[PDB]
């Protein structure tokens, strides 16, 4: 399902990257960045964004984007709810969902991403 | 960092691997460092094994040849006593795309699927995913493995097993045809993501293998019912999409309570829910009628969330509530959200078409609205009235005269075209201002937008056909200006329009008909909500959201005339 | 004319900040963050020449840097300084810390900041390149340590 | 100092509170009689300034630390003093007695720390008050004092020109200092003087020639050589005298950086000298060879600046640069985007009537390998720029050009779709012998417009579809399946494209109707003409119902017209000629 994750900061850079299967280039997020350029603010980006070979299912909370990569047809709410669940677990372990906490505990972030998602199907 | 890993100190290796994982998260290239990492894959420290396997999972497809050099190590890792190690080793083996790894991968998947630990079983389902993505020609024995997996009682495996079945063999319905009972009974206890996947597949299966509402067809509905209260948005939407596509129309309305409840959730959750509910409301209006007030726009929601709420309100408009909505639309028009303000202006016209009895009342809201100082509101207000004025081709002088005076202060290209178009149709109804409008635009033609230019030739021809006694020079002026325009579209129209109008020397039978075709009464536009196109798509799926058949769409069939043999399915 | 010397790790936490233009402390901090965000975003195979930001006096200046281990060594210079000249200056600088600190690391830049300012002053003086002969440089700092020992 | 380091490291989230407490403690400590505690607090406060806290509050305490007779506290005080006072700090005036005491002292290293402090004390008042003594310190006996002192001059010169007037001959005689470090520092100062008013140093060129003949320490040569590049605009003749030592240096260069600096500077020198003396092509050849040796090296910085120098000489002498070819084509694959963009500019530079095809083939292999809608956009824009420069001057096989345009059409997600469409239209109308291939390719894409319809965004694939529709309708005479192409263009899948695309689609569908009706009536196939007309009458209403303005207008008028044409055909009317004349 959810194929790769691209946490994106407020300024418009690739804050964090994770891949579960064959790696998609970071050039997949330029469509999202173009959408943000078209969007009035951070609240006007559609959760599902189409790319020529992938689909970007993204959520925005705690001043941070959770951009996931989708290749095959998937329930959009499946991926959106999974992103919000991973954000909730991020907040639970960190105590607050913030750029600095993730930047400091990248290793625990990767451990949590691997624990939550196993080869495309979220399960714990 | 290479020498740091080559050190016999395990803590040094751990620190180096943590740094490597960090720079991977940064996205930098660590493929050069693969020769050092592959050396300690057989280390006895569990943490270093986990980090090393993360690195191997990330860079196994990059440095494929060194992984080829160390396949036997992965073979030995497949027998590791700790389950996560077996899963990771099978994952790394599946990551290799060399056309030779195939039979080893096949034996690996067979052993994993036969092994007792459920975690490696779901990882083996993902392994057959990967192999089918790699070698499609093994699908017979892949399907055999899937048949073996689907019989497993564990739900943790069951979700991933269903997904593997579906992407590998979506057509071999018989395997799920056998364990319909097991899957439906486990659907209460299956984990939520597995619940979503199983519910989508069961909706497709029920659409294929049943006729109009069979005890088994009710068995799906009987056990899917308790999930409508689930906290997961995907689960409830999956159940709601199940009821819409499977349940009788007399019972499927029960989902409108839970679907509306989801609108209290986050922005992203309700963006899809509003998109689905918009399509549901078109075909069956009465189910969402009692919750009309729950779809009233709040100013806190963003433009795209509010706009979808507007589209639901349009589809729910009826003569018993059109007046209530029309008053509410007037509230939203002067909102500070210019993008949303345009949408509500569009909403009024759509409700005016749906409710034919309030066409005059809807106009009165808009014609007086034409005096607003906002440049965008007047831009779309004249567009929407144009549709309403087109629908009733009556001499609505109290409206059209207002626009013609306004046109001198309109800059938006679409709005300028709409004003020029209404003037062209009603040239005989306004024979005193229409000639001056063309004269105003002819001077400014060179600076107009490409879309606006087209309507001036349309205006220029229409005025010529009725009042050539005095606009013949104006028409020739504007046609000559468009003849040399940069965009070839205008050069195409000018070539066509001039040919139809000017050359009376070659006035054949078709040219004497020219006044008829341009001045022909324009049929009302069958304006369609941007959600009726979703009638061809399953609710709750990606293809429904994009309105395009996404790669791997699992198309629903039509209800079969006769039900396939229920006695086989036991 | 070296505008300022900025040294920080891969996390942006400062290790050295020596300015040769009168800038306020808040301006110095936002300058450090700006150069860190400009530099660390590029991977190892990217060139080491970034056009200067607006906080260091405009685009006339440039951000020249090198990466060792997890440390960044950025020199703010204008269009008049040699790109690889400043690069080699950084190289001699880092080697000077290596042998003055006996295999320097980030920890020495953290706990021995004053000695690192001393190294910079012996190497670069007020935006002027003072000494480039490495051996004489280390010899002079060692002599300074001798007079610390003697008194 | 390390105690505060440990406290800050432990107090990560509580940095503000712990720093405030430490600031209060530093306030208490800096008012003590013991200068050692004050110096420790000054170490703390220098760390504080690096962290980003105001240093100006304890300038007087820093002075008090500096006033200590022990040089151990003197160095810390001077460091914080260099980092402490600014132009608006009148508190620096209390430093004067200690500054004079340390400056007039004969001790070499105490004077060294004093000069290190003074390097940031450079104000017009302090410069005016201390230039008299530091001018005497110019010729101080011990070398190290002079070695820092000349830089302290450079500061004063910047701030006190009234000492610059008489001390300029002093620096001129300083240029011959026997101690290598001292002379090198003097050179650095004199170059940074010459960089501002280069006219007053052209007469000083022979001293610099003697310097570069005698100098061995590379950085000295780098600085003087860049300044030699600097004066070449003012006097090309010093470059004429200097090219021979330039060439000797490049042949003797062992440092890659110094090598780059010399080769770039000789590019500048030869640019200056080419004005009336076009006989330096041998020097040009050698500098291109040196640039090649520079760029082949694997370190990306060396390669980048070497490539920049080749770019400059391409503006200068591209006749030798054009031979690089494969070299630049390999440097195209580097992972840095900036070097790739510079390489693309070089490809633009050397694209010629002989090698445009090969360069574009490699560029399009890369664009297939390229990632990033921004990068993909600039790459395709550059491809169109190098193909379309001077009205398609350097392209001979236009069929290949249409082929590469169609290959670019595969780049779904491009924001330059309108540029591609304009290129296809321009090449189709401008050149006639390739209209057949253009029509064939575009009609093939129209048959696949059900696939190209996946991108309905503006400036996307829909503009490609617009170009296809225009050049098939206008040039329908070269079509092989006009009935098939008009059926494909009237397909219901079209009904989801933006306004003007559908509008031009319909306006050319009627053109195809004219052409096919002409063909069928000329051969006498009345039944086929009736079939085509009834097909269009059954398809245009699908577009008349559209809500967008111009497409609806076009569809409605054209549908009414086609109904009337059918009415005439029921009356046995040769309507084909007039329908063709509508679009002739």
């Amino acid at each position: 399902m959810i194929h790769s994750l691209f946490l994106i900061n407020c300024s418009g850079d690739i804050f964090l990257e994770k891949h579960w299967k064959s790696v998609v280039s970071q050039s997949v997020c330029d469509y999202f960045f173009e959408a943000q350029e078209k969007a009035a603010d951070v609240e006007n980006v559609p959760p599902v964004i189409s790319t020529p070979h992938h689909y970007l299912i993204s959520i925005y909370r705690d001043k941070l984007f959770f951009v996931s990569v989708i290749q095959t047809e998937v329930p959009p709410l499946f991926v959106i709810e999974f992103l919000h669940r991973v954000a909730d677990t991020f907040q639970d372990y960190f105590g607050e969902c913030s750029e600095a906490a993730i930047k400091d505990n990248v290793v625990i972030v990767y451990e949590l991403l691997e624990e939550m998602l196993d080869n495309g199907f979220p399960l714990a | 960092l290479k020498q740091m890993l080559e050190s016999n100190k395990d803590s040094a290796k751990l620190d180096a691997m943590k740094r490597i994982v960090g720079m991977i998260a940064k996205g930098k290239n660590a493929s050069e460092l693969f020769p050092a990492v592959v050396k300690n894959v057989a280390s006895k420290n569990i943490e270093i094994k986990k980090l090393v396997y993360v690195y191997l999972v990330r860079y196994a497809e990059e440095q494929q040849d060194l992984a080829l050099l160390s396949i036997s190590t992965f073979q030995r890792a497949l027998k590791d006593p700790n389950q996560l190690i077996r899963a990771s080793a099978l994952r790394v083996l599946s990551s290799i795309r060399v056309p030779i790894i195939v039979p080893i991968m096949m034996l690996a998947i067979k052993e994993a699927s036969a092994d007792l630990s459920p975690y490696v079983r779901k990882n083996a389902a993902h392994a057959i995913q990967k192999l089918y993505s790699l070698d499609p020609e093994q699908k017979e024995m892949l399907i055999e493995v899937i048949e073996k997996l689907l019989k497993d009682k564990s739900t943790l495996v069951a979700g991933s097993v269903v997904m593997a079945f579906e992407e590998v063999c979506p057509d071999r319905i018989d395997l799920i045809h056998k364990n319909y009972r097991k899957l439906c009974n486990l659907l209460v206890d299956v984990e939520e993501w597995g619940q979503v996947v199983i519910i989508h597949m069961l909706t497709r299966y029920a659409r294929t293998q049943f006729v109009s509402p069979d005890p088994d067809h009710r068995l799906l509905i009987r056990n899917t019912k308790p999930l409508l209260q689930s906290r997961n948005a995907a689960v409830v939407m999956a159940v709601a999409q199940l009821y819409w596509h499977i349940s009788p129309k007399s019972e499927a309305g029960i989902i409108s309570k839970s679907l509306v409840r989801l609108l209290r959730s986050n922005r992203e959750v309700q963006y899809i829910v509003l998109q689905n509910i918009a399509t549901m409301s078109i075909q069956r209006k009465g189910m969402f009628e009692p919750y009309l007030k729950s779809f009233y726009v709040r100013s806190t929601d963003p433009t795209m969330i509010k706009t979808l709420k507007l589209e639901i309100l349009t589809n729910l408009a009826n003569e018993a509530n059109i007046s209530t909505l029309l008053r509410e639309f007037q509230t939203y028009v002067k909102s500070q959200d210019k993008q949303f303000a345009a949408a509500t202006i569009q909403t009024i016209g759509r409700c005016a078409t749906n409710i034919l009895e309030v066409t005059d009342t809807c106009l009165n809201g808009l014609v007086c609205l034409l005096s607003n100082r906002d440049e965008i509101v007047v831009a779309e207000s004249v567009v929407v009235i144009k549709k309403l004025l087109q629908m009733q081709p009556a001499q609505h002088g109290e409206i059209i005269k207002h626009m013609a005076k306004l046109l001198d202060s309109i800059t938006v290209p679409v709005a300028r075209a709409s004003i020029l178009w209404l003037i062209g149709e009603n040239c005989e109804r306004v024979p005193k201002i229409a000639p001056d409008v063309l004269r105003k635009m002819a001077k400014s033609f060179t600076s107009e937008d490409d879309l606006v230019k087209l309507q001036i030739l349309n205006l220029g021809a229409k005025l010529y056909l009725t009042n050539s006694k005095q606009t013949k020079l104006l028409t020739q002026y504007i046609l000559n200006l468009g003849k040399y325009d940069q965009n070839y579209d205008i050069r195409d129209r000018t070539r066509f329009i001039r040919q139809l109008i000017v050359p009376n020397v070659k006035s054949g039978a078709l040219s004497k008909y020219a006044k008829k075709i341009f001045l022909a009464q324009k049929p009302a536009p069958l304006l369609e909500s941007p959600f009726k196109d979703r009638d061809h798509f399953q609710l709750g799926t990606l293809s429904h959201t994009l309105n395009i058949k996404a790669t791997g769409y699992l198309e629903l069939s039509n209800w079969p005339e006769v039900a396939p043999d229920p006695s086989v399915r036991n | 004319m070296i505008k300022a010397i900025l040294i920080f790790n891969n996390h942006g936490k400062p290790r050295l900040s020596k300015f040769y233009q009168p800038y306020s402390e808040d301006t110095q901090q936002q300058i450090i963050r700006e150069t860190f965000h400009l530099v660390s975003k590029r991977d190892e195979n990217v060139c080491n020449f970034l056009e200067g930001g607006l906080l260091i006096g405009g685009s006339d200046n440039k951000l020249i840097y090198r990466h060792y281990a997890t440390l960044y060594f950025v020199f703010c210079v204008d269009s008049s300084e040699s790109e690889l000249g400043i690069l080699d200056l950084i190289q001699v600088f880092v080697e000077t810390l290596d042998k003055c600190f006996e295999n320097v690391c980030e920890l020495d830049l953290i706990f021995h900041v004053d000695k690192v300012h001393n190294i910079l002053a012996e190497m670069v003086m007020g935006g002027m390149v003072l000494e480039t002969n490495m051996n004489e440089i280390v010899t002079q700092i060692d002599a300074q340590n001798k007079l610390e020992k003697s008194e | 100092l390390q105690d505060l380091v440990r406290g800050i490291r432990n107090h990560k989230e509580d940095e503000a509170k712990y720093i405030s407490q430490c600031i209060d403690e530093i306030k208490q400590e800096l008012k003590q009689d013991n200068i050692a505690v004050k110096a420790n607090a000054v170490c703390k406060l220098t760390y504080l300034q690096m962290l980003g806290y105001d240093i100006s509050w304890a300038a007087f305490n820093i002075i008090e630390v500096m006033s200590a007779s022990k040089f151990t506290f003197k160095r810390i005080g001077y460091l914080a003093a260099s980092q402490s006072f600014h132009e608006g700090t009148d508190v620096i005036m209390l430093t004067t007695n200690q500054i004079r005491k340390d400056l007039s002292s004969p001790s070499q290293y105490d004077t060294g720390v004093a000069l290190t402090g003074l390097s940031c004390f450079v104000t017009p008042d302090l410069a005016r008050d201390l230039a008299n003594d530091i001018m005497t310190l110019m010729s101080h006996t011990k070398p190290y004092i002079r070695k820092k002192a000349v830089l302290i001059m450079y500061k004063v010169f910047l701030k006190y020109p009234e000492s610059l007037r008489p001390a300029f001959p002093r620096l001129k005689e300083k240029l011959e200092d026997p101690d290598p470090g001292v002379q090198s520092a003097a050179v650095n100062v004199i170059c940074e003087l010459a960089r501002r008013n280069p006219k007053n140093y052209l007469s000083l060129a022979p001293l610099f020639f003697k310097l570069m003949t005698s100098s061995t320490n590379n950085w000295v040569l780098i600085k003087i050589i860049k300044l030699f590049g600097a004066l070449t605009p003012l006097e090309p003749r010093l470059g004429k005298k200097l090219i021979e030592p330039l060439t000797n240096l490049i042949h003797s260069t062992s440092a890659m950086s110094l090598l780059y600096e010399c080769v770039n500077t000789v590019i500048a020198v030869l640019i200056s000298l080419s004005s009336g003396m076009p006989n330096h092509s041998a020097s040009i050849q050698l500098c291109v060879q040196k640039l090649r040796i520079l760029i082949e090296d694997s370190d990306q910085n060396l390669k980048y600046l070497g490539l920049l120098a080749m770019s400059k000489i391409l503006k200068t002498h591209p006749k030798s640069v054009q031979s690089h070819k494969d070299l630049i084509l390999q440097c195209l694959d580097d992972k840095d985007e900036s070097i790739r963009l510079r390489a693309l500019d070089l490809l633009y530079g050397m694209v010629s009537k002989k090698n445009l095809m090969e360069i574009v083939k490699k560029l399009m292999t890369h664009v297939d390998k390229a990632e990033g809608t921004t990068y993909r956009d600039e790459l395709l824009t550059k491809i169109i720029d190098i193909c379309s420069q001077s009205n398609y001057q350097y392209i001979t096989n236009f069929e290949w050009y249409i082929s590469i345009l169609v290959e670019l059409t595969r780049l779904e997600g491009t924001r330059h779709g309108h540029l591609i469409a304009a290129q296809m239209l321009d090449v189709a109308i401008r050149v006639k012998a390739i209209r057949k291939f253009a029509v064939s390719q575009m009609s093939a894409l129209l048959d696949s417009a059900h696939l190209l319809a996946s991108s309905t965004q503006r400036n996307g694939i829909c503009e490609v579809l617009y170009a296809a529709a225009w050049i098939c309708g206008e040039f329908s005479e070269h079509l092989q399946e006009p009935h098939h192409t008009l059926e494909a263009m009237l397909r219901p899948r079209v009904t989801t494209l933006p306004g003007h695309i559908q509008a031009v689609y319909v306006q050319n569908v009627v053109k195809l109707y004219a052409s096919i009706l002409q063909q069928k009536e000329q051969a006498g196939e009345a039944e086929g003409a009736q079939a085509v007309t009834q097909l269009m009458v059954d398809r245009l209403p699908q577009f008349v119902q559209s809500a967008d303005l111009e497409v609806q207008e076009r569809a409605s008028c054209i549908l009414q017209l086609v109904k009337h044409i059918q009415k005439l055909q029921a009356k046995d009317v040769p309507v084909a000629e007039e329908v063709s004349a509508l679009f002739a």
